[PDB]
RNA sequence: ACUCGUGAGAGACUGCCGGGGUCAACUCGGAGGAAGGUGGGGAUGACGUCAAGUCAUCAUGCCCCUUAUGUCCAGGGCUUCACACAUGCUACAAUGGCCGGUACAAAGGGCUGCGAUGCCGUGAGGUGGAGCGAAUCCUUUCAAAGCCGGUCUCAGUUCGGAUCGGGGUCUGCAACUCGACCCCGUGAAGUCGGAGUCGCUAGUAAUCGCAGAUCAGCAACGCUGCGGUGAAUACGUUCCCG
């Protein structure tokens, strides 16, 4: 248990929480109703590509803010997904909330979705050093990005021993706490189990 | 947590004093925080991803 | 006179100040007297974890929630006032209580 | 201690029964898995036959055993000895 | 002095004298000598045949000590053991009796060390 | 008015240093009932000492926090700061002595995995 | 102290006395941090020492240290696994350090019935040469004197 | 106006002065300053290692069960006891025990919760409920060690408080197995611990209380944290361990 979780250690200084309230009494409710969500929304748009949920609560309002690669799938020229999935959110909290479906400026910025595209290709049987090179050189052509750091481990090929392999190109100040590291994790699915892909995109330094 | 311990957990027990928390997100009986309703591990978890406003990492 | 104090709440002291900010601006731009942000001490909850999931009673993780408070007293209470105070619009991030 | 503004404690269902018998001028064998219910006056002539986990003991009360628990004569755990 | 059948020690001071009798601790000493109006402060020495019988009156009309105690305690153990309850089974075994761990410690009951 | 801080550990005194002959209001009382050890009051004074005025004013003082000894300390820190207001000459003096120091040593907090702050649990090879 | 000797933490002055000496005493006697309770047994030994002798207490303790400060001492050193008792010379400051954990560790263990006691009447015997601790500094003597041979070691 | 609370900011940089130095790094000392030389302490664990730990938080490949290896319930067990190891706590006392008086903290917790006055109980506690979602009220006006006084007088004791007898309180549907606490009685081993072995370099060790999480209640002497009182010693790198 080597390294802590970038988000996590730069949590007050350089990321912000992705879900905005205060209650003293309702905390846990409101703890409870958000892990409902959150696993709502987590096994539904998969191939939409969604890198973040913001959660904002205030009296009975719910806004659930999802950032997703491409929109497209997550609303349907009909509505016809932001409704059913608009039906199964009031539904389970109880209240009425206003789906806020985003999207993301540079998808291949964004740590959470390079993780999913290197696990989807390891999905379908792409040898693991291709995907591991493609999102480092697409992620490194992008104008923020000054480093980027890929790492998959578990049954690497199907092998029956456990290898864990990175990448690196550029900086990756994990230590300093004012470099703004975006961190993201998947967990690819596999005929063999499952091998989890970290990436760590450096993009420069905050001073606040 | 087999899931029929988790919903008998969740049921009104006959008896007051039979009643006890479980994890809200894995189902996990001990080390159960009464303000956040989730176990060590969830709430670890859970602080690192900044899914709970006003958990940071302490330091002093 | 009557008198209106509001309570503000906040995790981040950042949204705590900026609220503050907006309520006494209001106040001030109905007319009314504004005792203004006085800082209460802020609250600390600690809770200890252990970091593994299973036998390693050694190693733990602090995590910290933080409250900070600011109490804004409001005299004279005109009723356009009052009116204004009820419709400003503040973060979710903030919990405001009017007495 | 139970605290005596509550009284002793007696399962009501046992309380039926043994009523029931003593009310019909009958002893009985009663099949009983109440360990916790306390002799009462009322049983010192019944004999109660009390689950110990794996059997049910046969207990004569007697007066010296009154406002013991009944769970106190079926020993539970067996030690022969090493 | 002579109180009981307990000879009270030399020269100690009345109320850890009378713990001295197998029935009396130290508050039922500083009642009886506040009953009986007795200085808690003298010595046995001083202590006269007169002080002494109204000691004895007071203890041996409210309080029950020496043989008389004795009796009744071995009486209460015996009475478990006879009617075969829980304690008295323990009782016969020379083991912890109010539900002690029995795995380690339990030496004031069990006696010195037995290695095997 | 003449006023001034002192800290020592946990503890906050506030003095008022006013022209008198060597008494103390020690939040109402002297100092010889609030503080009954000799150490401690060799202490207090020791500034005094320095600059030869020890019957030259009065003091009283707002004892708060700590402990005896923490209060002491916090008292001759302000009392020493006190001089430097009314006679900055002093201050090569009192500064050499080093009354003037604010003690910064405080209570190391408790480490997890330890029984105290350094004191670690009892170690066995097998 | 692999990287060299460490600062020397400075003592006070005794307030009732005026002898650095004593608040040394006192600190050897403070258990548990319990330092006013220390204070009052070197003060009372000290008071019981001044009626006992007519004289001046700290003049009397300064004696009885200097009957009890030894000057030459022995250290073991391991040589070809043969165990050599090695004279070596005490530095003032470790004479008066020595000197004072014998006296009171030697008054812990006499008779009389409270420490007062037993520490006044040590510091009165090492005046005249007769205690423990006085025994303790000609035996530590003793031993160096017999090991005189191995010297040559200057370790 | 002093504190204090919490916002913004200043301050430590080998920056300045003297001597060492490759006119080098860096070093020894001095001034100024609250602080001096990464000021003290957290957070932070590189590439790897031990096929270390965890399929019992969770997730998951493959295998197995599906009238059971699923699932509901009552009772019992996880609390056994001739022993052994490990981590602690309380002691063996007078630098103490007991009684009386009296002083000085920090941090934290509280809603079918924290609960003040008064009254009733020797006491645990009862009764009743003021006031507080709390810098407000409750947790006494918040401690103990400490300081003053008296008493015990080196005794297995007025040390010790294990065990066991009797009588109670509270929580809970229910304290037999198997709860904590209170009162009366009882009064064990224990006289500073063999070979050996552990922690600690200053607000440290030692010692003293306080709070919190879990929690109806608690096996808490545990754990996480807070302040009070405060030492000794470090010549040195021959020797042991890394
Ligand atoms: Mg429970
Ligand atoms: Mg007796
Ligand atoms: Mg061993
Ligand atoms: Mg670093
Ligand atoms: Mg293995
Ligand atoms: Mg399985
Ligand atoms: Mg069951
Ligand atoms: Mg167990
Ligand atoms: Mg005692
Ligand atoms: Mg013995
Ligand atoms: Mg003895
Ligand atoms: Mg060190
Ligand atoms: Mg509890
Ligand atoms: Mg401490
Ligand atoms: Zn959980």
């Amino acid at each position: 248990g080597q390294k802590i979780n970038p988000h996590g250690f730069r949590l007050g200084i350089t990321t912000e929480w992705k879900s905005r309230w205060y209650a003293d009494k309702q905390y846990k409710d409101y703890v409870k109703e958000d892990v409902a969500i959150r696993k709502l929304l987590a096994t539904g748009l998969e191939r939409a590509g969604i890198a973040d949920v913001e959660i904002e609560r205030t009296r009975d309002r719910v806004r659930v803010d999802i950032h997703t690669a491409r929109p497209g799938i997550v609303i349907g020229r009909r509505g016809t997904e932001a409704d059913r999935i608009r039906a199964d959110l009031e539904k389970l909290t109880g209240k009425q909330v206003q789906l806020n479906i985003l999207e993301v400026k540079n998808p291949e910025s964004q740590a959470q979705l390079v993780a999913q595209g290197v696990a989807e290709q390891l999905s379908n049987r792409v040898a693991f050093r291709r995907a591991m090179r493609k999102a480092i050189q697409s992620a490194m052509r992008q104008p923020n990005v000054k480093g980027i750091r890929v790492q998959c481990s578990g049954r690497l090929g199907g092998a029956e021993m456990s290898r864990s392999e990175f990448y690196r190109e550029g900086r990756v100040p994990l230590h300093t706490l004012r470099a703004d590291i975006d961190y993201g994790l998947y967990e690819a699915k596999t005929t063999f189990g499952r091998i989890g892909v970290k990436v760590w995109i450096y993009k420069g330094d905050i001073v606040g | 947590a087999k899931k029929a311990l988790v919903h008998k957990a969740n049921k009104k027990p006959k008896f007051a004093v039979r009643a006890y928390t479980r994890c809200n997100k894995c189902g996990r009986p001990h080390s159960v925080y009464r303000k956040f309703g989730l176990c060590r591990i969830c709430l670890r978890e859970m602080a690192h991803a900044g899914e709970l406003p006003g958990v940071q990492k302490s330091s002093w | 006179g009557q008198k209106i104090r509001i309570r503000l709440k906040a995790y981040d002291h950042e949204a705590i100040d900026a609220s503050a900010r907006k309520i006494v601006e209001t106040v001030t731009r109905t007319g009314a007297s504004v005792v203004g942000p006085v800082p209460l001490p802020t609250e600390k909850n600690v809770y200890c974890v252990i970091r593994s999931p299973h036998k390693y009673k050694d190693s733990r993780e602090h995590f910290e929630m933080r409250t900070h408070k600011r109490l804004i007293d409001i005299l004279d209470p005109t009723p356009k006032t009052v009116d204004a105070l009820m419709r400003i619009d503040l973060p979710a991030s903030v919990d405001v209580n009017i007495q | 201690p139970r605290s005596l503004k509550k009284g002793p404690f007696v399962d009501d269902h046992l309380l039926k029964k043994v009523d029931v018998q003593n009310e019909k001028n009958t002893k009985q064998v009663i099949k009983t898995w109440s360990r916790r219910s306390t002799i009462i006056p009322d049983f010192i002539g019944h004999t109660f036959a009390v689950h110990d986990g794996r059997k049910h003991v046969p207990v004569f009360v007697t007066e010296a055993m009154v406002g013991h628990k009944l769970g106190e004569f079926a020993p539970t755990r067996t030690f022969k000895g090493h | 002095a002579r109180l009981v059948g307990v000879d009270l020690p030399r020269d100690k001071r009345m109320e850890i004298a009378l713990t001295y009798i197998y029935g009396i601790g130290r508050t039922r000493s500083n009642e009886i000598l506040a009953a009986t109006g007795i200085d808690k402060n003298m010595r046995t020495k001083d202590l006269t045949d007169d002080q002494v019988t109204v000691l004895r009156d007071y203890i041996e009309g409210n309080l029950k000590v020496e043989g008389d105690l004795r009796r009744e305690v071995q009486a209460d153990i015996r009475r478990k053991i006879e009617i075969g309850c829980y304690q008295g089974l323990r009782h016969r075994r020379g083991l912890p009796v109010r539900g002690q761990r029995t795995k380690t410690n339990a030496r004031t009951r069990k006696g010195p060390k037995r290695t095997i | 008015p003449i006023q001034t801080v002192g800290r020592r550990k946990e503890a906050v005194v506030r003095v008022r240093l006013v022209p008198g002959t060597g008494q103390f209001n020690l939040d109402g009382r002297t100092l010889e009932n609030y503080f009954p050890n000799k150490v401690h009051q060799q202490l207090i004074k020791a500034p005094l000492v320095t600059v030869d005025r020890v019957d030259q004013f009065d003091i009283y003082a707002h004892l708060d926090g700590g402990g005896p000894s923490g209060q002491a300390g916090a008292l001759r820190l302000a009392i020493a700061r006190a001089l430097i207001l009314v006679q900055p000459e002093d201050r090569p003096a009192l500064k050499k002595a080093g009354f003037l120091t604010r003690d910064p040593r405080a209570i190391e907090r408790k480490k997890y995995g330890l029984k105290k702050a350094r004191k670690a649990p009892q170690y066995s090879k097998r | 102290p692999r990287k060299g000797p460490a600062p020397k933490r400075p003592l006070v002055n005794d307030p009732v006395y005026g002898s650095q000496l004593v608040t040394q005493l006192v600190n050897k006697v403070l258990l548990e941090g319990k330092k006013s309770l220390a204070e009052r047994i070197v003060y009372g030994a000290l008071e019981q020492a001044r009626e006992k002798t007519g004289t001046d207490p700290v003049v009397t303790l300064k004696r009885a240290l200097d009957n009890v400060k030894p000057a030459l001492e022995v250290r073991s050193r391991r040589v070809g696994g043969a165990t050599y008792q090695v004279p070596v010379e005490v530095r003032p400051d470790r004479s008066t350090t020595l000197a004072l954990r014998w006296l009171v560790n030697f008054s812990r263990q006499r008779r009389e019935k409270t420490m007062v006691e037993r520490l006044a009447n040590e510091i009165l015997d090492a005046s005249n040469g007769l205690g423990a601790s006085v025994k303790r500094r000609e035996d530590t003597h003793k031993m160096a004197e017999a090991n005189r041979a191995f010297a040559h070691y200057r370790w």
